[PDB]
RNA sequence: AAAAAAAAAAAA
């Protein structure tokens, strides 16, 4: 809602934000239109994280709905600590952000790696997101300020 | 001096004007009270009963015609229907 | 715009019609204005202007009959 | 006594979005954008109600407290609340006077006007004067124009410019003008027409000048009276023939031929030499 | 003081005046305006 | 100059149009002096 | 009315784009002038006057309206305050004298 | 740091509870922020918190109370005061000139520089000395009732400008309850339709063709409703004299 | 706890809570229905005056359930502060000399006030003007002082 | 109607940041169905905060990811077919589902719990999976849960279901030349264990 | 002993 009102605010409303905090031009934009609507790496970076945010509720909101169990609100909580340079654009707006992306790489490759010894086969199933979760947590610790 | 005695006792001499305040409206000056005399003089302005001598047993009495003119406060145990507790949120007739 | 001014009798779609043959009317006068028009061109303007008028009255005739 | 009669059911009176001019409602200004301009401002609606003071009058949780403003949506015959209403339900009467901040409804008073000349209005001009339009051209316009801004408050002078379909209506108060202005605004007088009664301008007749500047005067003049003492102000007119022999023997002093000048004659204080006040 | 026409004596005032507690979450509520330079002040005389 | 005689024209006609050229962003020049800077007083009076 | 607001905004546009040519200033108060706007013409000399405190030519020109104007006290306030801002300046004293 | 504030605008209470707002609002005037003093009034429990509506400053240009943003002097609006003692209004009014002027005089402003005393009493004397073939008689059919039962309006001629419309509603409003009054004081014209004849024939019964309405004399007659239009300056200067001509 | 289990880690209420459990769900379909009331017709503030209502008659049940009829065991009654079912503060308030009737703790909080005032509703009646039907912006208490 | 919320609702754009990674930081954990944290909000609604801070005790925290560790691993392998959920849950134009018409009174599903022995873990089978374990009981200072003390059988417990997690180095002669001053004297030496 | 926006696509 707070950037609903920042778009309707600017008078911007030819852009579309859709519930998955998509920003989307509802026509064809001129140049001035085109070069009215750019916003900037704070509108765009608060609304990837906003993206991720949502993302993570919407996990604990289908598993309390009942159309996933536990075991897939965990796989999917740690896919998506894990993916959110595929997930998101948040990257796109601070790059140095990167940095915790390699690092979720680098867990799940550990984590990974003693998660499938013997009979647990390949595949989603890996529900050990914590060390991801704590990574973006210490990135929201550095991005507030 | 200038604080003695005999010197504001000295008038200002010559005649008076025929034909001051800090703001446009009147004097102000800052002061210092303690909050319960501005709320006490507040209050005793301020009341419907400031002053009027009265004691404790007809105050009370007071009170009681007030209660019964309000409606039934209802039964607190009585979760629904007529008797349900309404409490603070009685009405005063009229 | 309705061809039988007469019939017309609301005061809104009149004042419509009178104020769209005012704005035809002065872009009339604005294309006579104009030195590029020819003998022709000032005759084409000239009717144009007085077919506005012309419509003009008609919607202030039938407001002045029936509101306005 | 009685109660305020609640004017329209609340199942009628809602709080809904405008009707569709365009593509995207904006939420924060709350207007539809989009479409075509050439829709704009369209036209003006017929009102969803309109008011009988003999029927509609009552008391609300507002005469128990001085000072309580009037009703807008009383005035606009759409207030469902009745005798729950924080605002009175009557008409203004000529006591009801009001500070040149505020209207009869509470609403602030602007600097100037609006170019659209409508809305609150503005303190930088006492206008009791109301411009109304768009009255369907009849020959008895006078006659129902009387009969139907009349209910509103006490009228000094209405000047129908009939052929135009044009009447300004000067009452006595401003907030009867305030109250008439929120009250027939898109009304029907007797036809299926919407009346634009919006802030009258200025009447350049001369005449209509001249009016208003005295009127100006004798209110300044009210206010001075007022202000200066009895005896001061008698002799300051001098129009009795006493008060001006007592200005010549008492502007003396002793000294003869003085004629005292008005700034030590008429002057307030506790130091002056003057009966004073 | 007396003002508004009468001139009656009216009884000292004490007045408590306290801060307005406002919304941490409101943003600056007013634009900023460019208004010109005024004028110097008045120039000294010219000693040469 | 073409604003200006058809303006005088529908001027006869009747009718008085108002002529607006207020755009946004512009200043009043007419209403009152703009930036008034009155000369300063000196030792010869001048009201008259 | 139209005529005077379009030649005030064209002056003072002019004023605003280069304040540091005296010709801007001498032209709208010149003009303001021809309309008998003596207190406008007095405030756009005056603020050139804030613009150049010392320009001798502004000075001169500023008490030779004042005085074809028939202000004669006016123009001796502001010879007194010529020669007091500028009492070097030889001709605003021939001027006063004369 | 203190509103200056009249104490009609102040409450009744003579201990104040006053909030205080740094940058609270836009002045009214000059719409710069300023410091907003308000307060509760009276009216406990409901109605309008009260506030300093000006700044200080505009205040001290105007002589206004900051609240009611009326005279200090004698409780008159600031336009009225203005108009009717012909005021220099010490400060431009336009847009940008108004930020200029309060930016560049706000520290002698407050020290009361850039007092009207003389010029009510001037008011006052100009308003001492204030300067602001005829037909016959008329006869019994004017007042008595005609035989058409139809007949309803009531024509009054004579109105000068001076009177108002209430004047004569209020003065007709003891004889019957009035339907219309239609007073046109630029046609000197006035029509009074009633509900029930019987009013309009005490009317015509104890008024005979006369009236004098707050020393103004006007003629009375029985009238089927006729508009009144676009009408000549000599008929209306002739029935004026007619209405003069009610009292011979 | 107040946070929902499934069916097998839920723990059974102490006994006595089947007798009164009808009214305790009452209350809480008193306050479902008091989430979905039209705002449409009353200002802001008035909207939320019946959960502010509801949940000081349901506080009020519980309260007078265990300390005036004692109809309900120690245990039961601190499962039932516990567990949401009644608002320990405003009981807590309701065991003083003084706010024996107190709406709600918003009205005492002074420390959030313009003048550091309690609520207008926390007056005795006598001291306030005849025809004043005041109604508290809080909750639209209309006076819960104790002699009243 | 909320005209005059909306400069303080955007103004509150300026502190969601700290929500975030408030709500962030106190999500439920896989073995809890639900948890209820306590939240400073506006009256407005404009941003709700998580007034909460995680607090675990260590051991504890140590058991039971450990514990889930085991769960997760037999669940991989017992499971026919693991389906990932859907990335984006929801379709981009469908609205919020409402908390009380949706989820508030809705039967959650039993979340991931290894099933404790209840003779073999008899030190910690009561109050092993609660959210804040052993907060009513002297085992932890108070509510505010900041200080915590174990007997020898709940540490032995935590300590034998934290095996998957727990190092088994005991002598730290193992990290010979392999620690943090080691490490930075090979990077002064641009060399590289 | 193992490194992943802008220029630049133009004022009824
Ligand atoms: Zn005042
Ligand atoms: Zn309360
Ligand atoms: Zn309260
Ligand atoms: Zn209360």
């Amino acid at each position: 809602n707070m950037l609903n009102l920042l778009i309707h605010r600017k008078n911007l409303t030819y852009l579309h934000l859709d519930y998955n905090f998509n920003l989307k031009p509802v026509k064809t934009l001129t140049t001035k239109e085109r070069k009215k609507s750019r916003f900037g790496n704070a509108f765009h970076l608060m609304r990837e994280i906003l993206r991720l945010t949502k993302l993570i509720v919407d996990a604990q909101v289908q598993y309390r709905l009942g159309n996933i169990d536990a075991f897939q609100l965990a796989d999917g909580i740690h896919y998506a600590f894990n993916h959110v340079g595929q997930l998101t654009g948040m990257y796109r707006y601070k790059y140095k952000l990167m940095h915790q992306i390699r690092s979720c790489k680098d867990l799940k490759h550990l984590i990974y790696y003693r998660f499938n010894t013997g009979p647990v086969g390949k595949g989603p199933g890996c529900g050990f997101w914590a060390p991801s979760w704590r990574v973006w947590l210490f990135f929201m610790r550095g991005i507030i300020p | 001096v200038p604080y003695t005695g005999e010197n504001l006792a000295r008038p200002s001499y010559g005649p008076a004007n025929p034909f001051k305040n800090n703001v446009l409206t009147g004097h102000a000056e800052e002061m210092y009270i303690s909050e319960a005399t501005f709320r006490a003089k507040h209050r005793a302005v301020e009341a419907v009963g400031g002053g009027v001598m009265r004691s404790n047993r007809e105050m009370k009495e007071v009170n009681k015609r007030l209660r019964e003119m309000r409606e039934d406060k209802g039964s607190a145990t009585i979760a629904d229907g007529e008797g349900a507790y309404i409490g603070p949120w009685a009405r005063y007739k009229r | 715009r309705p061809r039988v001014i007469t019939e017309v009798d609301s005061i809104p779609a009149c004042e419509k019609w009178r104020g769209q043959v005012l704005k035809e009317i002065s872009r009339k006068v604005s294309r006579i204005q104009d030195p590029a028009l020819s003998d022709y061109q000032i005759r084409d303007l000239n009717d144009e202007i007085n077919k506005l008028m012309r419509e003009k009255h008609m919607w202030e005739v039938q407001i002045r009959n029936l509101g306005g | 006594r009685r109660p305020a009669r609640p004017q329209i059911d609340p199942a009628l009176v809602k709080s809904e979005r405008p009707p569709q001019t365009g593509t995207v409602f904006n939420i924060w200004y709350n207007k539809w954008s989009g479409g075509d301009r050439e829709d704009k401002y369209l036209s003006q609606t017929h009102a969803k109600g309109r008011c009988n003071i003999a029927r509609d009058s009552g008391y609300t949780r507002a005469d128990s407290r001085p000072g309580s403003y009037f009703c807008l949506y009383f005035a606009r015959g759409i207030c469902p609340k009745g005798q729950d209403c924080d605002y009175l339900h009557r008409l203004p009467t000529i006591h009801d006077i009001f500070n040149p901040n505020v209207d009869c409804f509470g609403r602030d008073k602007f600097a100037d006007y609006r170019d659209d000349m409508g809305g609150v209005g503005s303190f930088n001009r006492q206008n009791r004067t109301i411009y109304v339009g768009r009255i369907h051209v009849t020959d008895d316009i006078e006659e129902i124009v009387a009969r139907h801004f009349a209910e509103w408050g006490q009228i000094e002078r209405i000047r129908v410019l009939n052929n135009r379909g044009v009447a300004f209506i000067t009452y006595t108060n401003e907030a009867n003008a305030q109250f008439a202005k929120e009250a027939m605004a898109h009304q029907s007088l007797d036809h299926n027409e919407i009346l634009n009664v919006r802030w009258a301008t200025a009447d350049p007749n001369p005449l209509a000048q001249k009016r208003e500047q005295r009127r100006i005067e004798e209110q300044a003049a009210e206010a001075i009276r007022r202000a200066l003492p009895a005896e001061f102000v008698a002799e300051i007119e001098g129009k009795d023939p006493e008060a001006r022999k007592r200005r010549k023997l008492e502007s003396s002093y002793g000294l003869e031929g003085y004629e005292a000048p008005d700034a030590v004659h008429f002057a307030r204080g506790p130091n002056a030499v003057n009966p004073r006040g | 003081s007396a003002q508004m026409g009468n001139n009656t004596k009216k009884q000292e005032r004490i007045i408590k005046i306290v801060e307005r507690q406002r919304d941490p979450m409101e943003p600056p509520k007013f634009k900023h305006k460019k208004i010109p330079r005024g004028p110097p002040s008045p120039p000294p005389p010219v000693m040469h | 100059l073409a604003a200006l005689q058809k303006r005088r024209e529908l001027k006869t006609a009747g009718i008085n149009i108002k002529i607006t050229t207020r755009k946004k962003g512009q200043m009043d020049y007419n209403a009152d002096i703009p930036f008034e800077k009155k000369p300063a007083p000196g030792f010869y009076d001048t009201t008259e | 009315k139209e005529y005077q607001g379009r030649k005030r905004r064209e002056f003072e546009d002019y004023i605003r784009r280069n304040r540091l040519r005296l010709q801007n200033w001498f032209q709208y108060a010149q003009w303001e002038l021809e309309q008998k706007e003596f207190a406008r013409a007095r405030s756009i000399f005056e603020r050139a006057l804030d613009v150049h405190p010392n320009n001798t030519q502004l000075w001169i020109r500023y008490i030779e309206a004042e005085l074809k104007n028939r202000n004669i006290n006016h123009a001796r306030n502001l010879l007194d305050r010529a020669v007091t801002r500028l009492p070097r300046v030889s001709k605003l004293w021939y001027k006063y004298v004369y | 740091d203190f509103p200056s504030v009249c104490e009609n605008c102040l409450p009744e209470n003579p201990y104040v509870k006053m909030l205080k707002e740094d940058y609270g609002a836009e002045c009214k005037l000059c719409t710069r922020p300023f410091t907003v003093f308000s307060w509760a009034g009276d009216g406990r429990a409901h109605g309008r918190k009260k506030r300093t509506n000006i700044c200080l400053t505009c205040a001290r240009l105007k002589n206004a109370c900051q609240c009611c943003i009326m005279d200090l002097q004698f409780g008159l609006p600031i336009v009225i005061r203005d108009k009717a003692l012909e005021l220099i209004a010490p400060g431009p009014q336009s847009e940008i000139n108004r930020e200029y002027f309060a930016q560049n005089n706000e520290r002698a402003i407050e020290e009361g520089r850039a007092k009207t005393d003389e010029k009510a009493r001037e008011l006052l004397r100009r308003l001492a000395n204030s300067k602001p073939a005829a037909l016959p008689p008329p006869g019994p059919k004017d007042w008595l009732p005609p035989a058409d039962k139809s007949i309803m309006s009531l024509f009054i001629t004579g109105i000068e400008d001076d009177l108002p419309e209430w004047k004569i509603r209020d003065f007709f409003k003891q004889y019957g309850k009035i339907k219309s009054l239609v007073v046109s004081h630029m046609t000197h014209c006035a029509f009074v339709n009633y509900e029930t004849r019987e009013g309009a024939e005490k009317a015509a019964t104890e008024l005979k063709g006369r009236a004098v309405i707050a020393g103004c004399p006007l003629r009375i007659r029985w009238s089927i409703p006729r508009p009144i239009g676009t009408m000549n300056k000599e008929e209306r200067a002739e029935m004026l004299r007619d209405g003069r001509s009610a009292f011979p | 706890m107040p946070a929902i289990r499934p069916a097998s880690k839920r723990k059974p209420p102490p006994d006595g809570f089947s007798d009164i459990e009808e009214d305790l769900l009452i209350f809480a379909n008193k306050m479902k229905d008091a989430q979905n009331t039209p705002t449409d017709n009353i200002p802001k503030h008035q909207a939320q005056w019946p959960i502010f209502q509801i949940a000081h008659q349901r506080s009020r049940y519980v309260y007078e359930l265990y300390y005036q009829k004692q109809a309900i065991s120690k245990q039961l009654y601190d499962w039932l502060l516990k567990n949401g079912y009644a608002d320990a503060m405003l009981i807590a308030k309701w065991k003083k000399q003084g706010y024996e009737k107190l709406c709600c703790l918003r009205c005492i909080q002074t420390k959030e006030t313009n003048f550091n005032s309690t609520c207008i509703c926390r007056v005795p009646r006598a001291q306030l003007k005849e025809d004043q039907d005041i109604q508290c912006v809080n909750c639209g208490c209309r006076g819960c002082a104790s002699t009243d | 109607k909320y005209t005059s919320d909306k400069r303080s609702y955007l103004g509150a754009l300026k502190f969601m940041p700290h929500a975030v990674l408030k709500l962030l930081e106190n999500m439920p954990m896989p073995w809890e169905a639900a948890r209820e944290v306590k939240v400073l909000y506006h009256v407005n609604g404009c941003l709700t905060l998580v007034n909460e801070i995680p607090r675990v005790i260590e051991p504890v925290f140590f058991a039971q990811w450990g514990s889930m560790w085991r769960t997760m691993r037999k669940e991989k392998s017992d499971r026919r077919l693991f389906k990932r959920m859907r990335f984006p849950p929801f379709d981009d134009e469908e609205p919020p589902l409402s908390w009380s018409e949706n989820i508030e009174d809705v039967e959650p599903l039993e979340p991931i719990q290894m099933e404790l022995d209840e003779d073999e873990d008899a030190a910690v089978y009561e109050w092993f999976y609660d959210h804040q374990p052993l907060i009513d009981t002297p085992h932890v200072n108070g509510p505010s849960y900041k200080r915590w003390n174990l007997t020898l059988p709940q540490m032995a417990n935590l300590y034998r279901l934290s095996e998957p997690l727990v190092s088994d180095v005991v002598d730290p002669n193992y990290f010979y030349l392999f620690e943090l001053k080691s490490f930075l004297t090979a990077k002064a030496l641009n060399v590289a264990l």
